């Protein structure tokens, strides 16, 4: 190890930590207390995410920040209790009420020392630190602006790091803010510089899977983080297990983003099944694979046929075979039309982790044998940025809800720079997929 | 000045200073610098047995100060029904226009005092009087969502 | 997040209060003694943004009980839930203001202001957590009105990082006690449009209007607008005293509703609108529900929504119902009404429901609109206002207290011009 | 109608070593790129451009309806280092040096003196600054909350500000810089509002006029995150952002035609409520630098002044 820190900001940073380390528990045989059974093996692939105390307690090497008490309580109190540096869950107690000015100053700037001297005892047990995951809402006042000011920190105190980003990018099904586009164009102007590589997770492809392939009528957090925690574990397996593709952040970087302000790749994730939907014959490498390319799957809302890819991982789990993996690809290649760049090579890059892939005991989703994400880097991408735009678009003509930015020490102006950066990166994809 | 002292006994409601301050010769129809007369604030207050009193010893009915109020537009301003009823027994112009083109209809639809409505309209209120921004006292009851008033306002056949 | 100073001034202000105190009380298990006696731990999970906690598992309203005539004291503590009150937060004077803005706000009222505030600072150094202050007054009189917005600006002064919300009572010929209340009111909206966040505009025109033309009540009594009153107040406080994710406190009550710093008035809506002992012979359905709260008669403030245009929207449902029915009828609402929603506000209709309904109801649904067709209720009060001020009608009540003629002129320039910034955006487009 | 124009500066000894290159690059006479992206303005001075030259463009035909009994506004913006001294004020007593103030105060008293046949001038002078929304008097130290009251119809004005009687050009410079000693500064923490009344009366004719020019010198918009602005600083940081954005909504509102126009949003724009409505000329003076480090901050400018349009 080569550690990876884990950063969880705000409430939906909180909750999908909270799902995503109950997986990895799970995966790696770790009970809720940090304890290990028997097979121990210091020299453990997992090590890199969890550190080692004296009793045989393995704990997480993440942080958990709010402006607010009332999520992190729950995890204070709920079944990982024991699982969290105690001192790595930190609260507030006033939030920043949906406002990315708060966040970012007026309110985050009390927090923010205390937060990086937290994050410097965990960098300090590292021997090889090799960077940070920073999970966070884009909508939220302290998922925006508590995020990016904490990115700016980091930038400046881990120079040469990797940070890598899991953005909750914003639905109108589960919206509690009427600025959420603010906050979204806010955020990603000011993070932009200081992220390597960031998956939106968008909650309403989330949103639309659950309902579609879990057939549940009204999802909630726990059905949509569950299932995101699922997905987020298929991208981070092979930072925690002994594999070949994505073995260090730095890699993520090299497969993904071969242009720095284009790194937003697209995650598709296939199968998912419902638990309650018995029975069906298990799915095939080819199935699974060819699932990849269908816009159905993906954890963003786009259309991939519009656009190019630059970049293609696929990153299976379970009893997949690797001559079979070969094959699937090919069928892919032949029948489907998928365009790459005419500078990136159209090649597709793959990991296979030989574990059965792991779900939630009781959860709505169900065990299957093989199962694959793909991990790519299209211009297709591009459509969720232009939806976000053009609801900021909508509300800043009018200057809408603007006297709470300017209440909160932010200049006008900056709303202005934020919407331009937007504007370059739109047209940095119109140049690319061309 | 005896004038200036009956102005201030009508607005104050001081009845004996009225039949006093007139007795020594103080002027009826005297006005003050707006052109207020002692009917025109007797009616405005409230003050019935001063207007009946005021009416009854040569007061115009009709007098008009620098705005163009005539006693029975202050009166069905206020909602002073017993005042407004004797103005109309005496002669009062039902239909009087002021300065803003408002007539006693306008300002006793605007201040929702519906009997003195019902009192002005029986004495043949213009139903079809425009205000300066051609408002009748129907048009008013309609853009305020006043039923009650538009009701009223409608009845007259 | 947590705490709220809730403060009722004058006599319509503490009669109203007294009504929130006693429904909120009765919804999350509070007896008249001040000890819990509910069957759910959801009724004590948010307990402590309107309750203290005493000594001997007592729970004890942060309320703040003001008035300048001396008998509201005696009324309120004769009242059901009297005994609940902390004694030392009851602030009474005993010359009265007479009906009289300017007897509350710089007179009578201004002899009476710093023993309140000294009250005010007691609750709010005691908080782990301010939100902010909520206050119940009408703007007819002078107590409530005068007192009330001098109580407003001090409070602002001492705290401006806090929330000042209003449910403000809005005065009408059809109950009223004056020819003065469009003055009282008028020079109150001037205050309200510079010192509030949020105000629930509770038009006595239009709780008239429903206890007469829809409930049948052939004399409407206070009691009988009270009614209707409380059930707007508590539904228009659910998001607030219950767990939930959407305006769950009071400034992201007002980040999601307030676009532009003047337009904060709010038109709250209820349904099933009920008179007082009215068997429910049936509950209401979604759909019902949905077409009642945004009906112009199921509205507090007597404004018609179709003659203007919808910034923002906060739709609370309550009682057992489905989810998956609400986001549809919700959708629906949008969808087929859509030319009375900006287009320049996305997603500008945001939708709660909680599991636990009012008394007596298996059903409930509250709407708090920010509409610029309640520019209608601002220009009702403007005409009567106006029409006193041309003939200077009882200036000298006024002036006689202090206040000079130029604070007439200068609240009625304000009302407006708030109708007319109410206007512009009811004409604006996204194009 | 608003005119909005933009000065450029030439660059200064303790920026030549510095190594920045020219990121200024001009267009006609109106248009200014920054970035291969324009920028429009109704005038573009260059630093060649005189002060001669910017005073005739942006101020000369405001003093011509002042002393016609008209109202005029300018307004001075820009950075740190931007020009603004320079541009407003200048080598105060010299001829060529001298900027815009001096010019308006000439040409004032040129107008003065060649009038003296049936005509009465009084040239009354009000200096206020707006600090952490206080109305605070330059002329009287004890005046620290003016408030802003309207007359019989409704026009707002300033309650109980300082009035001083001017008979000359000195008078005024004078009287600018005792104000000037009364600012509130750490570079201005607060916006300042000089008011130059003409008035007038022809004995003869009876008839009298009043023209009101207000000289509004703006302090520049702060990116709090950055300077990292607590307390006190913090709070003057807001009002000075709040009061920018008032002026922009209010200027954005006028240029676009719109019957409601926000001047409620500020009490800086209530204060020029009079000035700034109706049939009175109003120039936006916007300061830039033409160094490559003051890209930001010059690109920051840029967007107030596309604001007012
Ligand atoms: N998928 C998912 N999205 C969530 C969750 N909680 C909140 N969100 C989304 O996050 C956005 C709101 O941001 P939050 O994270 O709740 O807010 P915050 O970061 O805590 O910030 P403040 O409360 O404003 O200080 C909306 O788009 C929500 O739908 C969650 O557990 N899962
Ligand atoms: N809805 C309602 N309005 C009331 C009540 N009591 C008085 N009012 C109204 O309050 C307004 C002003 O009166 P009030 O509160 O009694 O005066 P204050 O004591 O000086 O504040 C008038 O418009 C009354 O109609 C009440 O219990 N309910
Ligand atoms: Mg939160």
């Amino acid at each position: 190890m080569r550690e990876c820190i884990s950063i969880h900001v705000g409430q939906a940073g909180v909750q999908i930590g909270n799902a995503c380390w109950e997986l990895y528990c799970l995966e790696h045989g770790i009970q809720p207390d940090g304890q290990m059974p028997s097979d121990k093996t210091g020299d453990d692939s997992f090590n890199t995410f969890f550190s080692e105390t004296g009793a045989g307690k393995h704990v997480p090497r993440a942080v958990f920040v709010d402006l607010e008490p009332t999520v992190i309580d729950e995890v204070r109190t709920g079944t990982y209790r024991q699982l969290f540096h105690p001192e790595q869950l930190i609260t507030g107690k006033e939030d920043a009420a949906n406002n990315y000015a708060r966040g970012h100053y007026t309110i985050g700037k009390e927090i923010i020392d205390l937060v990086l001297d937290r994050i410097r005892k965990l960098a300090d047990q590292c021997t090889g630190l090799q960077g940070f995951l920073v999970f966070h809402s884009f909508g939220g006042g302290t998922g925006s602006g508590f995020t990016s000011l904490l990115m700016e920190r980091l930038s400046v105190d881990y120079g040469k790091k990797s940070k890598l980003e899991f953005s909750i990018y914003p639905a109108p099904q589960v919206s509690t803010a009427v600025v959420e586009p603010y906050n979204s164009i806010l955020t990603t102007h000011t993070t932009l510089e200081h992220s390597d590589c960031a998956f939106m997770v968008d909650n309403e492809a989330i949103y639309d899977i659950c309902r579609r392939n879990l057939d549940i009528e009204r999802p909630t957090y726990t059905n949509l983080n569950r299932l995101i925690s699922q997905i987020v574990s298929s991208i981070t397996a092979s930072l925690r297990f002994d594999g070949a593709l994505n073995v260090d952040l730095t890699e993520f970087q090299t497969n993904l983003v071969p242009y720095p302000r284009i790194h937003f790749p697209l995650a598709t994730y296939a199968p998912v099944i419902s638990a309650e939907k018995a029975y069906h014959e298990q799915l095939s490498v080819a199935e699974i694979t060819n699932a990849c390319f269908e816009p159905a799957n993906q954890m963003v809302k786009c259309d991939p046929r519009h656009g190019k890819y630059m970049a293609c991982c696929l990153l299976y789990r379970g009893d997949v075979v690797p001559k079979d993996v070969n094959a699937a690809i090919a069928t892919i290649k032949t029948k489907r039309s998928i365009q790459f760049v005419d500078w990136c090579p159209t090649g597709f890059k793959v990991g296979i982790n030989y574990q059965p892939p792991t779900v939630v005991p009781g959860g709505d989703l169900a065990k299957v044998q093989r199962a694959v994400c793909m991990l790519s880097n299209t211009t297709a991408i591009a459509e969720a940025w232009a939806r976000l735009d053009h609801k900021f678009d909508l509300m800043y003509a009018k200057r809408a809800f603007v006297h709470w930015y300017v209440g909160e020490g932010m200049e006008e102006g900056e709303f202005s720079e934020a919407r331009e950066d937007m504007a370059a990166l739109e047209k940095d994809y119109e140049e690319v997929g061309v | 000045d005896l004038g200036k002292k009956l102005l201030e006994a009508a607005r104050a409601g001081q009845d004996d200073e009225v039949r006093i301050l007139m007795a020594n010769g103080a002027d009826v129809n005297a006005t003050d610098a707006s052109g207020l007369t002692p009917l025109h604030l007797a009616a405005t207050y409230g003050h019935l047995e001063i207007v009946e009193v005021l009416l009854k010893h040569g007061a115009d009915v009709n007098a008009i100060d620098i705005m163009g109020s005539t006693p029975l537009h202050l009166a069905a301003l206020i909602g002073h029904l017993e005042i407004v009823e004797v103005l109309l027994k005496h002669g009062a112009d039902v239909n009087a226009v002021d300065t803003w083109g408002d007539t006693p209809l306008h300002l006793a639809a605007i201040m929702g005092h519906l009997e003195i409505v019902e009192v002005l309209l029986k004495h043949g209120a213009d139903v079809n009087a425009q205000d300066k921004f051609g408002k009748t006292a129907f048009d008013i009851s309609i853009d305020n969502g006043n039923e009650d008033l538009a009701e009223i306002l409608q009845k007259l056949n | 997040m947590r705490e709220i100073v809730h403060i009722q001034a004058g006599q319509c202000g503490n009669q109203i209060g007294a009504k929130f105190w006693e429904v909120i009380s009765d919804e999350h298990g509070i007896d008249p003694t001040g000890s819990y006696h509910g069957d759910s731990d959801l009724q004590l999970e948010r307990i402590n943004v309107y309750y203290n906690e005493a000594t001997g598992n007592k729970y004890v309203p942060r309320a703040i009980l003001v008035d300048l005539e001396p008998g509201t004291m005696d009324s309120v503590r004769s009242g059901p839930f009297g005994q609940i009150f902390r004694p030392d937060n009851f602030i009474f004077g005993q010359s009265g203001a007479g009906n009289n803005w300017a007897k509350g706000h710089y007179t009578e009222g201004a002899e009476l202001v710093d023993s309140v505030l000294d009250v005010v600072r007691k609750e709010s150094e005691s908080c782990d957590c301010l939100q902010g202050f909520q206050l119940t007054h009408s703007l007819g009189g002078g107590t409530g009105s005068g007192m009330g917005t001098l109580l407003i600006s001090k409070i602002r002064e001492e705290y401006p990082d806090r929330i000042m919300n209003t449910f403000s009572v809005m005065p009408s010929p059809k109950v009223s006690d004056t020819v003065v209340e469009p003055y009282n009111a008028t020079l109150s909206i001037h205050q309200l449009v510079e010192n509030t966040d949020e105000t629930y505009s509770i038009d006595n025109e239009a709780l008239y209007d429903i206890c007469f033309r829809t409930l049948k009540l052939t004399t409407p009594t206070y009691g009988d607008l009270n009614h209707l009153v409380s059930a707007t107040m508590s539904g228009v406080t659910t998001c607030l005293r219950f767990p939930g994710q959407l305006n769950a406190d009071l400034r992201k009550l007002a980040v999601n509703m307030v676009p532009f710093p003047r337009l904060h008035f709010f038109m709250p809506g209820f349904a099933p609108l009920t008179s007082r002992g009215s068997q429910q012979y049936r509950a209401l359905t979604v759909p019902e529900l949905t077409q009642q709260m945004f009906d112009s008669k199921n509205m507090m403030a007597a404004c018609d929504p179709r003659h203007g245009r919808y910034l923002t929207v906060a739709t609370i449902f309550r009682g057992r119902m489905s989810m998956k029915e609400v986001d549809e009828q919700m959708l629906n609402i949008q969808n087929k009404n859509s030319s009375y929603f900006v287009e320049w506000i996305p997603n500008n209709v945001k939708t709660a429901v909680c599991d636990i309904p009012p008394r007596g109801l298996k059903m409930s649904s509250t709407f708090i609109g920010n509409s610029t067709a309640i520019q209608e209720l601002f220009k009702r009060i403007s005409e009567q206002f106006t029409a006193m001020f041309r003939r200077k009608a009882f200036l000298h009540w006024y002036t006689g207290e202090g206040m000079d003629e130029m604070e007439f002129t200068e609240a009625e320039s304000n009302m407006n011009d708030l109708v007319s910034e109410y206007q512009q955006y009811q004409d604006a487009t996204a194009d | 109608n608003i005119k909005v124009m933009c000065r450029f500066r030439p660059l200064n000894e303790s920026e030549v070593n510095r190594g920045d290159k020219y990121i200024a690059k001009f267009q006609g006479e109106d248009t200014v790129v920054i970035a291969s992206k324009p920028y429009a303005f109704d005038r573009v001075f260059q630093s060649s451009t005189s002060q001669e030259q910017v005073y005739n463009d942006a101020a000369k035909k405001i003093v011509k309806d002042v002393l016609e009994g008209y109202n005029g506004t300018i307004f001075a913006y820009g950075q740190t280092s931007s020009g603004k001294t320079h541009t407003m004020e200048g080598k105060l007593h010299d001829p060529e040096g001298m900027g815009i103030i001096p010019r308006i105060v000439q040409d004032i008293f040129n107008y003065i003196y060649s009038m003296d046949e049936n005509l009465e001038f009084h040239i009354k002078v009000s200096y206020f600054e707006i600090y952490l929304d206080k109305i605070r008097d330059l002329l009287d130290v004890s005046k620290t909350n003016l408030s802003v009251h309207e007359d019989k119809n409704r026009v707002p004005y300033v309650k109980g500000a300082t009035e001083r009687f001017v008979s000359s050009p000195d008078e005024v410079m004078d009287t600018i810089d005792e104000g000037k000693s009364n600012r509130h500064v750490a570079s201005s923490r607060s916006h300042s509002i000089f008011l130059i009344n003409v008035k007038q009366e022809n004995t003869q004719t009876e008839q009298k006029l009043s023209g009101k020019l207000y000289l509004v010198d703006l302090a520049g918009s702060e990116k709090v995150s950055k300077t990292g602005a607590e307390g006190a600083v913090l709070d003057e940081a807001k009002n000075i952002n709040k009061s920018l954005s008032a002026l922009g909504n209010v200027i954005s509102a006028l240029a676009e035609g719109s019957t409601y126009v926000p001047y409620r949003d500020s009490k800086m724009t209530r204060i020029l409520q009079d000035s700034l409505g109706g049939n009175a000329r109003t120039t936006i003076v916007i300061c830039c630098s033409p160094s490559s480090y003051n890209e930001s901050e010059t690109k920051s400018t840029l967007l107030f002044g596309q604001r007012a349009k």
